[PDB]
């Protein structure tokens, strides 16, 4: 009578039923093992842990992510999380109902493949589709024409629509993305006077990042602002109890989405990004999309970030033109919101593929049926 | 991937 | 109790009822289909799009004309244009009341063929009749007596009348026209250093055309002035917000006109051929002729055609004689309002051609009945 | 006592004397500047590579091309080849003698101008002309009526030539060329499941592209075959040592040329394009043309080419026609070949530019003087 | 020793030498200059092409006619087609003996004096004669009495002889020749859905009508089986190997001659001037004229125009009247050899005006001498 | 005239004269302080002992190093080493002339700042530079082009560096150094039968590594072998004469550089470590990179080193590639070598931070003058 | 058309 | 170019 | 001509 | 240091 949906993307899964408002199970994807000698016999514990076991005994566990930049490369890991998010978080057997998944444009063709399989074969699943996830934000958005920024932990794209009919020749991928930001804080952290190596801190830095950093709109003036003032110094408290105090690092690591260079990627910043979208488009259409620029994904929660969009956009696009950043709360969860959506819709029912037809056609049927 | 990245 | 009147020639669609001093109807002849993957589900689009539609998503549609120089070639599109325009534009039940076409003169056969067909087929329009456009227009001047010169999107032609009796031998067929001067002009453009290819763009080079080119009295020093002189040139505002800048070629388009072989179009000026059709009439009613040259069309709203033809013309014509450019303000619609006042004429009613009519000797018959 | 030629345009430079039969100085059109921090002083390196420098260290250098689509567009990379072609590469001071450039036809005016300008200014060339290339590939092919198809890396176009007279009216310019087809398969690689980003990366795919890559003659079943065997697959070693495999996309990415709406090229397919410039030409040469077409240009090379040309042409023109594709070796360098050719033509002598003139008329004269 | 012979109106120009029993040179009196930008230098090309040259290239060349309705219009053109049928054609120098001219009766007087002048100047000619081509054609068909029809190109005509003695009073001439069929021809195609506007593609039409077209003794049942019949109907192919089928128009445009109101041309049939040049004779010789009706010139070759001649003749004369059409095969070159056997006899020589007498006498001569 | 360089990282100090081929000064970085109550008053010691003096009276000296991990955190006692260096050492003031100090890359950069100050404060020195270690064993080696792999006691680093332009986002640092491996091989030890905890004790058990130690090429089977052979056994003589026997042990402590799990270090072996940052460089390069690998510091002393080295690459690099690892003689004092050849460069003087632009910028000109 | 032009 | 393409 | 036809 | 290791 429903159907699940979650965001197996990178970083969080998030997940829950068609119809609901919000996800219910949302946690890490993150897949852990031991790498010390178990000594106390009796103690109870397994070979694999994950998402918030993970974290929670994070000081023992070696910490893996099945998937990098959107793309699944543990496979075994990979079950095991969905194994997880279906029985232990969400309560439900699969088997019963359809899912829901989602994926970034642009991945290697195999990466559907198998996940096509393994929802037929290991979960049994009644139905299936995959979908961009950048369309299922404009379904929470609400809007048929606009262009889509979703900006993940391994991957950031951009798809401009325009009252449906997505452009592919215009979608842009960009392996920048959170899990970047948060490795480059590492090592400019080095340089501040601390030292964070194993992947339990490497989480640790994470936590930090999402609560002290900002986007400045001056990134120059900044630094001079910082340079002589300790109003723009914060302090934070480590897990064992120790207080670190964070400088011009606040705005530095955010700085990276506009200038990539800082950690070698030649690739050019996501305003420019987003605004070349734009220049692969008919001009006709220009206009529309300058209107409706939609935020979607953790790293459009920077504070700030919608202004440094804009003013980075504005100077680029012609005079008089109506930049509107649409930045809504709650989109950290967009897609998984869109996916609600569109589960709900009655009309999308025939979009999913049956295992019917895949028996039929084969894997091969998620190149022709699902978009 | 296979090539660029090291997926 | 009433009658359609409509101009269902290139470029636009002139539509209202008899009596109606003006169409109510009026939008482009064009189809638009997307060319793109529809991707949101839902978004309740349809394959064909037409004249507003067409122009308001050109940016995804492909938009064709389904008339070419006066010709119907893609028929099935031509039938959804008529539908469109009854239903959807006029709100009217055709099959009710009698309707007016027309079209330029010498036309293949077949075009009437298959337009009395379809009215009699598609619709089951009670009567009709095709007229010939330049006819009309002389309605609309009120005068029984003159050359009317009709320059459309996709044609140009002279009907040289004298107190009716229409001279056939004279008439003169002209395939430069209005929409070759926007293609034309897009070459130009070029040089300018600006680029349009898709047919969106070339409806926008449409719009250019139509707001800031004239006509010189005096091409030659009109380009020696452009040469050194920022006063000719004028910027405009495309879609996007693009400021672009028309230098010379804000005048040499029009010329084309006067100068066909700009395009490789061996065929004479618009001047000669108006007179070489004056010199196959007899000379006792040239003198006349010379008196009433009717502008009527689109592209008789150039600044200064009508002194232009005035000029050519009398280095042309002998000496003394009162070269009269008629060109009054709504000449754009001349044949619309012509077609309004004949079909409100009683007289005319009798020039109808019936179902009965139709049924009893097919087809052939707007080859007898209706001139 | 001679002249320098060479080819100018995108991808690219040739560059020779007159009377050679073959251009010496062959490098790519490439400009690089270093994005990393130099670190080894006494390194001995410079701010600006060209050409085979660049390719030599293109894993450090980020790489431009001064000319995109035939246009140049940063003059003062431009002016940096220029200046490494004569003295780095043809080991010549070209203030001694004339020098032929080439262009595509349809190119902005004020290309021209600065063209004209540089070489009066910075390299004080006694004489110059610019030529259009599809002209250029005549001579080279020893004939005076063609269709001359010039498909390079930035721009393809068709001029149709009949003993000369060429028809401006029917030259017809496509933006789809090499450049857009390497880009292309860029994006289909990722689909296979490998990812090119970077300017070196890309460089690295038109390497694959022109080894690889070959043209179908019957796509539709080229693909039904691939699906289905292996024998259409082949290894290649990238520059690591890794190996990577092709499969169905070394013919999908030629394909493009004949469906450029593969990458939302609305426009027309390349050999529709070709036909269309015969149908804006008159009834009687039209015969003479399908006899002589003639391939130039670096993308004519992918194998198998020709005859897919020849049998679309067959299908779009009337029976009984005598299509012939002229494509012989060495048609990579047509144009280059042809301007030897012109270039050592006394007559020709008269054609040149001279200081002189350039002084008193101005760079104007470039719009005047030459073609 | 001898003389040239030649027809020099409109159409085609003959020539050869007197005792030849046909003319050798046989082309087109057209002239052709370019009409678009010559490009390839070396081309080695002219500004100027006769007859031949002008058939070989006229879809590049505009091709004009020098001659209109036997008038000689554009002399500098006239001159040079003379030029090229002396040396190109005949190879011959005209200087060294006399030249037979010919003109249709009734043309302006200065058409003479010009002729006479430039022989005499340009060509330094030692003897001239201008005949009256009707009459030319009775020589050819070795009668002394009999109504020469000579219906050429562009111009028709009417000369009863009678043993000589011509009758200068019932000299017919009528404009309606075959140029103004092959133009009416045109617009009846359009009808049927082709469109011929060049100068090339009336060419085309002519060689047209001149294969298929022929002439029905019941132009109203004729059209009825055509209304009825594809056994009417006949394929032709074009230059460029398109192939067309021509309907009813195979015999409608021929008919205009006998019904030259279709072209709005008010004069009476071709068979009732024939009749009525008879009717302004006496009646003692109007039944020998009767008797010897001579057909000549290239529009009597239509098939079975001699029979609708007979018919109409016969339906406006007296019962029991001896109506004969004297139709001979090669009658489409009858003055030609006329103007040879003219030439041969010995006793003409008397009839010759000298350069002596011309020097004398002046250009006026012509209308003394010479009838 | 000249300048001193110095190696002033972890373990020993190493210290000359620019242009001198080795270190004169060469002993460890260690403060001694006495921890038992002097009792023959006379004895004329102190309470400060540096380097041999520490070594020399070990037994009753409580043993420091102010540097730990490459970073500097006991500044007094780094002071007096300093100190010491310069004039008990060298003999030298250094207040005459410019000093070379090293360290290596990701250092917090207080580290920087204090050194900077020092030297300008206390020694009040002329002029001073920072340079990166791996960068100066790439002078020593004399190559452009490669991967130095430095790895002292206290620290380990990868720099990859390519004509220079050394890559800063590939640098890798590792905290496993040989101080490390020192104290695993003290546990080690226990297992045997040997109890080592003093601070003297440590640097016996130092003594023991330096001599016997060595790298397996199959740790397996090195293992397996060791198990049934006392060939493998080794015996050594302690200070006070004991003799002792090094079994398995004598290879299985070199072993954690390829396993650092041995003793609880997370991260990836060194092997793996320098394979990643060749990953983290761009395919062009990366063939280069492999060719020249290069070893530098004292942990590259251990017999075998560099072909376990070799064959670890050799695995996870691809086929056919030039795997070659450069590991000359000397390679110790890598570091020091560099630094005579570079300061001994004249082009270097350039680099120098005088003080009169540290009294103007502060010491944070460190930070932008001197990479 | 079916001749000249592509009408 | 200044107003289709990015030339 | 000069008169009715244009010759 | 001030956070992993001990420097
Ligand atoms: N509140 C936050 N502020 C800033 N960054 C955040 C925040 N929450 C998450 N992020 C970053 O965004 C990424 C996760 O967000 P999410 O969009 O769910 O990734 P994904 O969509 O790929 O699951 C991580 O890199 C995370 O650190
Ligand atoms: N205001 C205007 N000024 C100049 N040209 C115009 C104007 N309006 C229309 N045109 C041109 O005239 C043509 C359309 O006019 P119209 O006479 O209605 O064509 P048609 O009669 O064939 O519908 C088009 O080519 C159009 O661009
Ligand atoms: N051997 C080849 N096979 C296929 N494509 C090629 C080959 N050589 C070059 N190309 C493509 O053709 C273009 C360069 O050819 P060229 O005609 O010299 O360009 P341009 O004329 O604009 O210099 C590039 O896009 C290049 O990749
Ligand atoms: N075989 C033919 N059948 C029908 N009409 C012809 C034929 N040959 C020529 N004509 C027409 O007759 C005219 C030329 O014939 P000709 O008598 O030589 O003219 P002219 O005498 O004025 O040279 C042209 O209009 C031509 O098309
Ligand atoms: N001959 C040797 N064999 C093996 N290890 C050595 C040798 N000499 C020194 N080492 C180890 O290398 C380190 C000192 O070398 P060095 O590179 O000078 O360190 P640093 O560069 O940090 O001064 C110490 O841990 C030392 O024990
Ligand atoms: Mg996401
Ligand atoms: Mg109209
Ligand atoms: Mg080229
Ligand atoms: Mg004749
Ligand atoms: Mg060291």
């Amino acid at each position: 009578t429903t159907a699940l949906v979650c965001d197996n993307g990178s970083g969080l899964v998030k997940a829950g039923f068609a119809g609901d408002d919000a996800p219910r199970a949302v946690f890490p994807s993150i897949v852990g093992r031991p790498r010390h000698q178990g000594v106390m016999v009796g103690m109870g514990q397994k070979d694999s842990y994950v998402g918030d076991e993970a974290q929670s005994k994070r000081g023992i566990l070696t910490l893996k992510y099945p998937i990098e930049h959107g793309i699944i490369t543990n496979w075994d890991d990979m079950e095991k999380i969905w194994h997880h998010t279906f029985y232990n978080e969400l309560r439900v057997a699969p088997e019963e109902h359809p899912t829901l998944l989602t994926e970034a444009p642009l991945n290697p063709k195999a990466n559907r493949e198998k996940m096509t399989q393994i929802m037929f074969e290991t979960f049994n699943v009644p139905a299936m589709y995959v979908a961009i996830q950048a369309v299922l934000s404009l379904y929470a958005s609400g809007r048929t024409t606009g262009i889509v920024l979703d900006s993940g932990d391994g991957v950031t794209h951009n798809v401009p629509i325009y009252e449906g009919y997505a452009l592919p020749h215009a979608i842009m991928r960009l392996d920048l993305a959170g899990r970047d930001l948060t490795d480059y804080l590492m090592k400019i952290l080095t340089e501040r006077g601390y030292s964070f190596v194993t992947t339990a801190e490497r989480e640790i830095v994470r936590d930090i990042k999402e609560k002290l950093c900002y986007v400045a709109l001056d990134f120059e003036n900044e630094m001079a602002t910082a340079a002589s003032s300790s109003s723009l110094e914060k302090s934070y408290e480590l897990p064992d109890g120790q207080v670190i105090t964070i400088g011009n690092e606040r705005f530095r690591c955010p700085e990276t989405l506009f200038q990539p260079s800082f950690i070698g990627m030649e690739s050019a910043g996501i305003h420019e990004t987003t605004y070349n979208s734009i220049m692969k488009c008919d001009i006709d259409i220009r206009k529309d999309l300058y209107a409706n620029n939609v935020m979607s994904g953790g790293t459009t929660m920077y504070p700030g970030i919608a202004d440094r969009m804009q003013k980075e956009i504005t100077a680029l696009a012609p005079s008089t033109m109506k930049i509107k950043i649409i930045a809504p709360p709650e989109r950290k969860y967009s897609v998984w919101i869109g996916g609600s959506i569109l589960a709900s819709l009655s009309t999308f029912q025939q979009m999913w593929i049956t295992k019917q037809e895949y028996d039929e056609a084969g894997p091969s049927i998620v190149h022709r049926k699902c978009f | 991937w296979x090539a660029x990245c090291p997926a």
